[PDB]
């Protein structure tokens, strides 16, 4: 009878929707048993092999209903999905397109087709195929948060109140039902979503991960419960898709070379293949071990390596970023796994048991954010490798085109040897900066920039201009290597007044709100000409910032934008600005190692979420307590003094400029000493027979 | 940055 079949389908999907993958698993076979050619078990089943990771083994499934129904639209849509897993992003769009040329009035494809404009940098392309799921299918929660995260990420805020509250809404709704949230744990810091449900959002994407290991069957991993067989030292593992030519590597690329080996064996588990860049280089070739696990497809074959290494401390450097197995945490092959650095939040999950980070970005009372144990870093968890990326930038000299300490720089490892033969120099007292007078030679370097050529040679020495670093050496642009001539850098390039202050942010502009522009807007009111300078980030968002800021009651020529730089120039070029407006939603985390890096002080308002707070647990390390506001009028009162009381610039600036150096901030070698520290309050705990607890010292 | 998640069609036998 037809039922039967059609009655173990229809039954398994309930229990999908429930969450019992492997009892729907069980009934969609039992359907295919019963009714071999059943084109809707086929694709049903392919849907949670795929939630299962069994990705091969769905395509093979989808296939076959197509051949039993070629007209079968939802196999269609669904085996793209697959595709896009599988990052065939060709075939993805191929099996959407199918579908949606099969059934136009097909909301789910068309969400999905969006969700790969939305991937590509699309963002027109994708807001028109999410508006189009939503027409019709009104009640759509991925397409509708998708749509919102689009949105953010192009700055259009109409009707945003009420784009937050339906946020707010569906997530609630989502995990009253027991039902995975369609906001994604790392876009939920930008929500006025509540604490809970943001740890809830991430329980539940973690819960991902234990499906696609239950079908692994494996048992618990026995652990070491000393170090005899380490020789008494602590085996830590540092798990990352990101060594390479990434932010990640930019902050902590040092650290596993700086371990000190009488105490401590460093395991390095890339998640990546090799990029081919000296970022990769560098970790290969100084820790202890190196392992390249996109080799090791398999999440259990892979955590066996892990386990057989004997790991006492397994890092996660990914938490829900692109590139995460959080499989291989979810499997335990260590005995103490903890958060740090590459993810700005808690994972809450079960399978990890710290997160690495500091008081002032996590103070005791706001633990219940976070599923893990607190493990405080002394001063700030956040590190950069800028002193050994960007020496060059330690000193610098400028040009009286007339005197500005940001109007015309030049930076140069060679810098001051060029300047000895210079006997025209003046030496400012501010840490001396030397000035160049309007001569021969300052004439020639200002005719470089203004003609646009490459770089000139002076006495032997080049220079360079700043905006061509990618065609004099791309290896210096990327940071892979220190650049070698002397470059200049000036107002001038990015369209910036030559007299008057430049309030910057360098961040991604999804991290703007109306809340934070309006904020801006009130500060380069109470600054006369003063300008504030953003990027286009992407360009598409230019024209709705404008917008905003205009109904705010600020002309179009307050508001200057440049392009996105090479990650060199990026750096660099924040010794342009005056100072740093900080973005109170999700603050700047690279990007404010960056710009203080520059000597360019940063105002901050810390709120309540670790993403919030981590500008200030920076300038708390470096020292600028005066830098931190407790409230939206304190920071635009900070900002203001400093773009009127210039004497008080003055010595901000001199301020940051120093203390980039003498604090703890940029010091990878005392990070690492006091990283070690916490290891070893960890390793010391767990070997008395304790489960995790705070370890704030 | 991750990708963009998707959306599975479960189809309804009759
Ligand atoms: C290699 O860079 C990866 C790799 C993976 C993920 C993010 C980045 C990277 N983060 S980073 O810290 O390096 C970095 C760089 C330049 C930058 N230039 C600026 O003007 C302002 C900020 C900035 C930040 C990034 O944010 N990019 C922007 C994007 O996604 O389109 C990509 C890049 C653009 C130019 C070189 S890289």
């Amino acid at each position: 009878c037809p039922t039967h079949a059609d009655s173990l389908n229809n039954l398994a999907n309930i229990k999908r929707e429930q969450g019992n993958i492997e009892e729907a698993v069980r009934l969609y076979r039992k359907a295919l048993e019963v009714f071999p050619e059943f084109a809707a078990a086929h694709s049903n089943l392919a849907s949670v092999l795929q939630q299962q990771g069994k990705l091969q083994e769905a395509l093979m499934h989808y296939k076959e209903a197509i051949r039993i129904s070629p007209t079968f639209a939802d196999a269609y849509s669904n085996m793209g999905n697959t595709l896009k897993e599988m990052q065939d992003v060709q075939g993805a769009l191929q099996c959407y397109t199918r579908a949606i040329q099969i059934n136009p009035a097909f909301a789910d494809a068309h969400s999905n087709l969006a969700s790969i404009h939305k991937d590509s940098g699309n963002i027109p392309e994708a807001i028109a195929s999410y508006r189009t799921a939503l027409k019709l299918k009104p009640d759509f929660p991925d397409a509708y948060c998708n749509l919102a995260h689009c949105l953010q990420i192009v700055c259009d805020w109409t009707d945003y109140d009420e784009r937050m509250k339906k946020l707010v809404s569906i997530v609630a709704d989502q995990l009253e039902k027991n039902r995975l949230p369609s906001v994604h744990p790392h876009h939920s810091m930008l929500y006025p979503l509540s604490h809970g449900f943001r740890k809830a959002i991430a329980e539940r994407h973690g819960n991902l991960c234990l499906d696609k290991i239950n079908v692994l069957h494996k048992p618990p991993y026995e652990h070491p419960k000393d170090l005899k067989l380490s020789d008494g030292r602590l085996r830590v593992g540092y798990v990352s898709s990101d060594f390479g030519n990434h932010p990640t590597s930019h902050l902590m690329q040092s650290i596993p070379g700086m371990h000190n080996p009488d105490k401590f064996e460093v395991f390095c588990y890339a998640l990546s293949p090799d990029d081919g860049t000296n970022f990769r280089v560098k970790v290969m070739a100084e820790a202890n071990h190196f392992i390249d696990l996109s080799q090791i497809p398999c999440n259990g074959k892979a955590a066996d390596r892990i386990h057989q290494d004997g790991i006492h401390i397994l890092v996660n450097m990914n938490g829900y970023t692109k590139g995460a197995r959080n499989e291989l945490f979810a499997l335990r092959p260590a005995p103490i796994q903890a958060m740090w650095l590459g993810y700005p939040g808690t994972s809450g999950a079960l399978f990890m048991d710290y997160i690495i980070t500091d008081q002032e970005t996590s103070p005791a009372e706001v633990a219940e954010q976070y599923s893990e144990k607190l493990a405080y870093m002394p001063h700030t968890f956040f590190i950069g490798d800028h002193a050994n990326m960007f020496p060059h930038l330690k000193k610098k000299a400028v040009i009286d085109f007339k005197i500005y300490d940001n109007r015309i720089v030049l930076n140069g490892i060679d810098l001051k040897a060029f300047l000895d033969s210079l006997p025209d120099v003046k030496i400012v007292k501010m840490l001396n900066m030397p000035v160049i007078p309007m001569n021969t030679i300052a004439e020639a370097v200002i005719e470089m920039i203004n003609r646009g050529q490459i770089q000139i040679t002076i006495n032997g020495f080049s220079i360079s201009n700043g905006l061509a670093t990618t065609q004099i050496n791309n290896k210096a642009a990327t940071g892979e290597e220190v650049p070698r001539t002397i470059i200049v850098t000036t107002r001038s390039q990015y369209g910036l007044p030559e007299d008057a202050i430049v309030y910057c942010n360098f961040n991604q502009l999804y991290k703007i709100d109306p809340s934070t522009l309006q904020m801006w807007a009130n500060i380069l009111k109470r600054v006369p000409n003063s300008v504030l300078w953003l990027l286009r980030f992407p360009a598409v968002g230019e024209p709705n910032i404008q917008q905003y800021a205009q109904n705010m009651g600020l002309p179009q020529n307050r508001i200057i934008f440049s392009p996105v730089a090479p990650k060199e120039e990026h750096v660099r070029r924040g010794q342009l600005a005056d100072v740093c407006l900080d973005t109170p939603l999700c603050n700047g985390h690279t990007t404010g190692m960056d710009v203080l890096w520059a000597g360019t002080p940063m105002v901050t308002m810390p709120g309540e979420t670790l993403a919030s707070r981590v500008a200030a647990s920076q300038l708390t390390c470096l020292g600028c307590l005066e830098l931190i506001a407790k409230n939206r009028q304190e920071y635009e009162d900070i900002a203001v003094k400093l773009g009127t009381d210039l004497e008080y610039l003055k010595k901000v600036r001199g301020k940051v400029w120093k203390q980039r150096i003498s604090s703890p901030l940029f010091n990878t070698k005392q990070y690492t000493m006091e990283l070690e520290r916490l290891y070893l309050q960890m390793w010391e705990h767990y070997a008395a027979g304790n489960k995790p607890d705070h370890m704030i010292k | 940055t991750h990708e963009t998640g998707t959306t599975n069609t479960a189809t309804t036998a009759t």
